[PDB]
């Protein structure tokens, strides 16, 4: 499954080896293992054992709540969500397992590899889900498009097979039903915006509260989200309807907030959504 | 088994069929249920006639078998055999399929015909006709009762009667008048005039016959001429509409619909904006130029052959935009045959 | 009744019709127009394009020896 | 449509029977095969407006070749022996274009070739060239193959 | 009082904000030029002065594109490397006049099947301050212009 | 705020600086340029319109790498002087773009089989305050790019 | 009719300059840290302040800078001037936050 | 007859093994006036780009099996490619070289029918 | 297969300016002096100096 995963764009790819699923020591000590290192964004756990994964999707359930901007890649069994991870929007599930000359894989050490491909030439704004997956040959169950039309209003993201391209990743959405975190790209377009701002603003603290520092603050939060709209990550068309970033006394802090050693911040961003329909019409009237 | 490094003289040598297959020929051999001599594998793939020998050698004498071999030896890539139950399935499943051919089956075929179509898979079906002698005294609405009323299938009534004996579904004699009209000709032009060998029609049919199953469902004779040694003679499918009669302006339309479609599958998950839909049309009018400078359109100007039309007040809404709709609408002109020809004669003797 | 992510196909669709942008020349056309959602019955509605009009009201109207020439 | 055929990529493969090996040469100019069917025209008396052209005997051209001097090969060596008339073996010549890849796409497949002139290049003083010796055969039958006929 | 929705709808479009299309991909370019459209001419001249005037057969354009030299991988060499003797993927190319946001087209050049003839390497010069510029010409059967 | 090792990765690379392996050694040059990759066209009509393009044989580069007079040994002049008749030791030479300390190459051009046909000596001018500059012409038959 | 439009706006050229202190030169160090593309690029604030220093009116901010020239101060024996080093800038946008 | 002592399907063949053992040597000899040279990055790709040198020739005149260049060798040396940054410091330079041989004819059947007067 | 060689090198044109002084014209007695065939033919040194 790493082979996979360096052949289909590779990373710093961190590993937790885990032998047998039942023992409920080491996984109760792995979301505080996850946290000791900076900077792991998926978990997707590549593991054809089915209660295998049960056991590491439900312990990895409660950290996905808590503004990590963790995202993880589960994997159906026969066509539904692994019920560890009912609805929120940081899971994507995919649901063919993938074979290997034939083993059976579940294809989130592929779709892993297929995130980092299409960040490097496309952004984080971009779906990644017309990506033809290197390596493997088959899928295990070729999905129609009829069992795929009751299965794409829920986030199960099929890997389809066409004939002339192979295997294409052919699904975007996440486990939210929610208008504003239905896609994949709007979600990881916030999670990494959030991820560098965080990093970009730690040198400002244990400043002096003043407002001074809430105009530096303000500045490096500016620079970051203009830099963003002018490469097209954001839906914008003036700079002033694609973001805002909003700092002050009177405005989204009070002086009983302030003594207490915290600014408050209210950043907004507006990204653009994926074309998935598209309907042809054809006529011979003329 | 070779052992030595030398010339090996074998002399159980059979017949071979050279491939000359057709991209928008991939059809659906359907076999029969209750058939003892098929493998039990309901769905299988066979290339080339080399592969279809090496899983079934001995030569039999079945609707399934005499019309691959029919099918290979004209040309012919690959294809399918799928049993009668799994046809509405291996449709939805192989992407591959442009024809569905009914090799000696009823009914069932039928009903899984009408059930890809309402799904909407853009394949064209080839029925049969009655294995037995149709009198002539039995009417053109009660012999044509058990076939659909779509513009996607066509009936072909005369049975085959091949030079070893054996019996060839006429489905299959007009699916190798299609591989052999999808190279010379393309698929715009009529699969009837294109002579198929080694069968030979079971019936002879006159034309006074065919004129009573010409208009209504169509029942689309293959007959033979001196010269043209057995032709298929007609080009209509199973609705007598304006649009949707003959056969070569439906096929064509469904190859340009699927051409159209693995083009515009590269675009999926795009972002659904304005620099968008200018790409979509641009490959559209640049598909469709070539296929009007190749004769496929009727139109002698660019203008009146086809047109691509997308926009925000055009084709769709802003409140279909933020569905992740995108609404392209494709009008084009294509090319009817001819199908009657008058020789109107005069004479004066010594003038 | 769209779906699955891919491509889909319709294939008795009617030409659609474009529309150009004038602020000295816009009219009131008064006739015998047929709503589809009722509450637009005795007021003034905005038809930006020929889209807008077959969206708010009635564009077919079968015809019964009186014509409807609204649409037309 | 396919794509016609270009006209730089070409082998050759003889087949003497004095030389036990077949051998492959590369050459640089291949002339051109000709096949002419020799009609003759015929008058009739009352006849003014047409004509009669009646067939009667095919003639085929010449394969001439062009290589440079290059070291001894197994057809250098055969010319050398026909033209002292030491002997007058034939070969069997096969001819083929390659396509992009490497497959033959069309074959012409000489019988009876027989060696019939060498003719060498000029050697000046100031030319900047390679000596090109020109070769040339006259063959019995002809026999084009290959699926682009 | 000019409101700027009416610039863009009554002024002119400027050169320098332009994307280009190659194939499935956008590729981003410096300059672009030799989008023409060119016709040949029949004349017919007869003795008592009646001389006609025809337009001709057009001729196959050659465009030049030309970009910089990044520290990725050089992705107009891996299109004029695949020559194999008569074969080359042919893609079809959109130069298109986009508004300052990148969000809208304006009008825009369609090239059908364009194909590499050939690759210039950048000029190395000790005494330079410059960038290493490719330029890659291309030559297509036919050029046509969508106003959308 | 771009950290330069970005830089690295995403700006362009200027021409100035190169260094030029030709055959066992790195001799230094002054400027460096003809490494095209160019390609012939063949075509062809028939009465129907039906226009084929297609790309015909590439033809040979023809480099140039001029450097200054220095006064040790003229190793440009002991490879054209060495020409008998037919014979000249080809060489193969890498032009590669370098980094400023030149401890890493970040794109190179491969140069084959290459051999001199022509060598300029200076224009010597008492009223011009240069330097000797020898220009030497080279001739290949393929010329390939390799980006690490 | 004349049509006038405006262009693609330019780079700024921003010029500081401040006293030579006996300690570490800081624009020394971001100057000599050039290697042929590389610079470590700065984000500019220059905020006009109260007088206590704490809170801004308003400023001028400035995206990508990188340094182009340093100046050493100008050595006469016979003036009573501080040695003063002139450092110039090159950046891509000027930014203006009113607050 | 040429095969070697062992069948196997990499190691037949008496052809495939004397032209790896010609490639091995062609290369080490031309490899062996770049030993003692810096081991650095600039070294490596002078390396790469005399082995893409031999081998696009040896290409050319039928020895390799591919229609491509892409199909018919590689080369390939990096810092986490083929050797780590403890390995450099041993002085070692990994470069691995992966190409295919065409493998020879060895069997030819004639199958025959005939059938009289027809 | 595709063989370049180098050819026969072709016969150099050598180019020298001076100005005209008050004395004899030494480069004019010696273009002067052709008859026909005939030139005093003579070998040249041009070497960079301190």
């Amino acid at each position: 499954a790493l082979r996979l995963y360096f052949q289909n764009g590779g990373g710093p790819c961190y590993l937790y080896p885990l032998e047998k699923a039942d023992d409920n020591g080491p996984l109760a000590a792995l979301p505080d293992l996850i946290d000791e290192v900076g900077e792991i964004t998926l978990l997707a756990s590549p593991d054809p054992d089915e209660t295998y994964r049960t056991a590491v999707y439900g312990a990895l359930a409660a950290s996905l709540d808590q503004h990590k901007g963790y995202f993880l890649l589960a994997d159906s069994v026969n066509g539904d969500a692994p019920s560890a991870v009912g609805g929120s929007a940081q899971v994507a599930v995919y649901y063919p397992n993938v074979e290997v000359p034939p083993l059976s894989l579940p294809p989130s050490a592929l779709i892993a590899g297929v995130y980092g491909k299409t960040d490097g030439e496309r952004g984080v704004w971009k779906a990644p889900a017309n990506v033809v997956l290197n390596g493997v040959s088959d899928v295990s169950v070729r999905v129609t498009n009829e069992q795929q039309a009751e299965l794409n209003p829920k986030g199960i993201n099929v890997i389809r097979h066409f004939s002339d391209r192979g295997l294409v990743v052919w699904g975007s959405r996440t486990q939210k039903d929610d208008d504003d975190w239905r896609y994949i790209p709007v979600r990881r377009l916030f999670d990494a915006a959030e991820r560098d701002i965080k990093k970009a603003l730690q040198p400002m603290v244990f400043e002096p509260n003043s407002q001074l520092t809430w105009k530096r603050v303000q500045t490096a939060i500016d620079n970051y989200l203009y830099r963003l709209w002018q490469q097209g990550a954001l839906a914008g068309n003036k700079a002033e309807e694609a973001y805002f970033v909003r700092v002050g006394k009177g405005i989204t802090m009070t002086q009983d907030e302030i003594n207490q050693g915290k600014m408050i911040i209210q950043v907004g961003m507006a990204a653009v959504r994926p074309a998935e329909f598209i309907i042809l019409k054809f006529t011979q009237d003329m | 088994t070779t052992t030595y490094p030398g010339v090996y003289l074998s002399e159980d040598a059979v017949s071979s069929f050279s491939v000359n297959s057709a991209a928008t020929a991939v059809p659906l051999f359907a076999y029969d249920s209750e058939n003892t001599n098929t493998i039990n594998k309901p769905i299988q793939v066979f290339r080339n006639w080399a592969e279809f020998t090496v899983e079934y050698p001995t030569p039999l004498e079945d609707a399934f078998y005499t019309s691959l071999s029919l099918w290979f030896m004209h040309g012919g890539g690959k294809c399918y055999l799928v049993n009668e139950a799994n046809i509405a399935d291996a449709v939805a499943q192989y992407d591959d399929i442009t024809l569905i051919v009914a090799a000696g089956t009823d009914t069932t075929t039928y009903t899984a015909f009408t059930t890809v179509v309402g799904q909407g898979y853009r394949i064209f079906g080839l029925f049969d006709g009655p294995k037995e002698k149709i009198a002539g005294t039995a009417k053109p609405d009660e012999v044509m009762e058990e076939y659909p009323t779509s513009p996607f299938g066509a009936v072909f009534y005369p049975w085959g009667t091949l030079a070893s004996g054996a019996a060839v579904p006429p489905s299959a004699i007009a699916a190798a008048s299609i591989t052999q009209t999808d190279r010379t000709r393309g698929v715009w032009k009529a699969p009837a005039n294109q002579a198929v060998n080694g069968v030979t029609p079971a019936f002879a049919v006159s034309d006074d016959f065919q004129g009573k199953y010409n208009q209504g469902k169509a029942l689309n004779m293959i007959r033979t001429f001196s010269g043209q040694g057995t032709v298929v003679w007609g080009a209509r499918t199973l609705e007598d509409s304006d649009n949707w009669r003959y056969i070569p302006v439906r096929r064509l339309f469904n190859a340009v619909e699927r051409d159209i479609q693995k083009s515009l599958n590269k675009l999926v998950f795009e972002p659904n904006s304005q620099p968008t839909w200018q790409r979509v049309k641009a490959a559209v009018d640049s598909y469709l130029h070539s296929l009007w400078q190749q004769g496929a359109l009727a139109g002698n100007t660019p203008a009146d052959a086809w047109f691509v039309q997308v926009g925000k007040d055009l084709t769709m809404t802003q409140e279909e935009i933020n569905q992740g709709k995108m609404i392209i609408k494709i009008g084009l002109a294509a090319v009817r045959p001819a199908e009657f020809i008058i020789l109107q004669f005069s004479q004066d003797i010594a003038q | 009744v769209t779906s699955v992510p891919g491509v889909y196909i319709e294939e008795d669709a009617s030409p659609a019709m474009s529309v150009s942008a004038s602020a000295t020349a816009v009219p009131l056309f008064v006739a015998r127009f047929t709503p589809l959602k009722p509450e637009l019955a005795g007021v003034i509605t905005r038809i930006g394009s020929w889209l807008d009009y077959t969206i708010l009201f009635d564009s077919n109207v079968p015809s019964s020896v009186v014509d409807p020439t609204a649409s037309v | 449509m396919s794509t016609p055929a270009v006209s730089h990529r070409f082998l050759v493969n003889f087949l003497f029977n004095n030389i036990p090996n077949p051998f492959d040469i590369a050459f640089q100019r291949i002339s051109g095969l000709s096949r002419t069917l020799e009609v003759s025209q015929h008058r009739e008396g009352g006849e003014n407006v047409r004509n009669l052209w009646l067939a009667e005997q095919v003639n085929h051209g010449s394969l001439v070749l062009e290589r440079g001097v290059m070291n001894a090969s197994p057809l250098t060596l055969q010319f050398d022996r026909v033209l002292r008339r030491e002997s007058t073996q034939w070969a069997n010549v096969v001819i083929m274009l390659l396509n992009e890849l490497s497959l033959p796409v069309t074959t012409w497949t000489l019988s009876h070739a027989l060696p019939v002139r060498w003719q060498m290049g000029d050697l000046d003083a100031g030319s900047n060239q390679v000596l090109i010796n020109t070769l040339e055969l006259r063959y019995q039958d002809m026999r084009m193959l290959g699926v682009k006929l | 009082a000019i409101t700027a929705d009416d610039i863009a709808v009554q002024y002119p479009i400027p050169t320098y904000r332009f994307i280009v299309t190659l194939g499935d991909e956008q590729v981003p370019f410096t300059s672009a030029s030799g989008l023409d459209i060119n016709f040949d001419t029949i004349e017919y001249r007869d003795g008592t002065g009646n001389w006609f005037k025809m337009p001709g057969q057009r001729q196959a354009p050659n465009i030049t594109l030309s970009k910089g030299v990044f520290p990725g991988k050089n992705a107009m060499y891996e299109w004029i490397n695949a020559i194999q003797l008569n074969q080359v993927e042919k893609k079809d190319i959109m130069i298109s006049l986009t508004n300052e946001a990148g969000t809208e087209v304006l009008v825009s050049w369609n090239v059908s099947n364009a194909f590499p003839t050939s690759l210039t390497s950048p000029s190395f010069d000790a005494t330079s301050n410059e960038i290493a510029v490719q330029q890659i010409t291309l030559m297509a059967d036919r050029v046509t212009i969508q106003t959308a």
